[PDB]
C-alpha cells in the first residue's frame, strides 16, 4: 500500500551494551491513499519484542499535508532491553 | 580488501544487473502510473501552486519524489562495475 | 493516574521543548548584553572591590545573580524527561 525509506542503527549502544535503535524516518512513497479529502500522512513507529513496559514503544513522524511522497528526515531512537537480543525484537 | 579480488573490479554484479534492469523497468511502469495519478490530483486540485513562493503545483513534487526514490536506491548500490552503471544510468 | 500514563514519562515536554530553547536563546543573548553592561557599570566604578574583604568586583555577583535567576526559570520546568532536560543543560 506504499513504502517507506528507513535507515536503521542498530547501536549495541557504544555507552554501554544495552540495544538502542536509531530509526531514521526518510520519506514514505506510492501510498495507496488517494483519500475523501485533506490527506496528512505521518508515520508512527513502533519496537516490538519483550520487556518493553518501562520503554517508550511509540515514535511519530510530524504529518504532511496533500502527500503520497512525504519526506520526513526524522530520527527517533527506541531502547531495547539489555537482556534479550536484536534478534528477540 | 582481500588482495586477490581489490585486484579485481568485483564480479558478483553481474549476476545481480539482469534483476536490477528488471526493477528499473517495474520502476518505470510504477513511475509512469504513479505519473498520472500525481496529475490527476493535481489537476481535478485545479493547479494550486503548492505554496506563495512554490510556485509550481503538487504533481511535480510527487513526481520527482518518485524518481528521487527510485533513483536512491540504484545509487545505494554502488555497483562497482562502471559499465554495469553506466548501464544502469 | 491513568494507568495509561502512570506507565509512561509524559511526552508533553517534547512539545514546550523548542519554546524553552527560544526562551533560553532570548536569555542568553539579554544576558550578554546584561554580562556586558555589568562589566562597563562596573569598570566606571573603576572596578572596586565589592568590600575590601569581598576581593572581586560587584559584576561578578550581579552576573551569577543573572544565572541563577536565569537557571531558576529553567528549574521551574521540573521536566520529566530528563533528556529534554539534558537538552536544556
Amino acid at each position: 500500500v506504499g513504502e517507506v525509506s528507513v535507515h536503521v542503527e542498530l547501536f549495541t549502544h557504544p555507552g554501554t551494551g544495552e540495544q538502542k535503535v536509531t530509526v531514521k524516518v526518510v520519506a514514505a512513497n506510492d501510498l495507496k491513499w488517494q483519500t475523501s479529502g485533506i490527506f496528512r500522512p505521518f508515520i508512527e513507529v513502533n519496537i516490538v519484542g519483550p520487556q518493553l513496559s518501562d520503554k517508550k514503544r511509540k515514535f511519530a513522524t510530524k504529518s504532511k499535508n496533500n502527500s503520497w511522497a512525504p519526506k520526513y528526515n526524522e530520527s527517533f531512537q527506541f531502547s531495547l532491553s539489555a537482556d534479550a537480543g536484536p534478534e528477540c525484537y | 580488501e582481500l588482495p586477490t579480488f581489490k585486484d579485481r573490479v568485483p564480479e558478483y554484479p553481474a549476476w545481480f544487473e539482469p534483476f536490477v534492469i528488471q526493477w528499473l523497468d517495474e520502476n518505470e511502469e510504477v513511475s509512469r502510473d504513479f505519473l498520472h495519478g500525481a496529475l490527476e490530483r493535481d489537476k481535478k486540485d485545479g493547479f494550486q501552486q503548492t505554496s506563495e513562493h512554490a510556485l509550481f503545483s503538487c504533481s511535480v513534487v510527487d513526481v520527482f519524489s518518485q524518481l528521487n526514490q527510485s533513483f536512491e536506491i540504484i545509487k545505494k548500490l554502488e555497483c562497482p562495475d562502471p559499465q554495469i552503471v553506466g548501464h544502469y544510468m
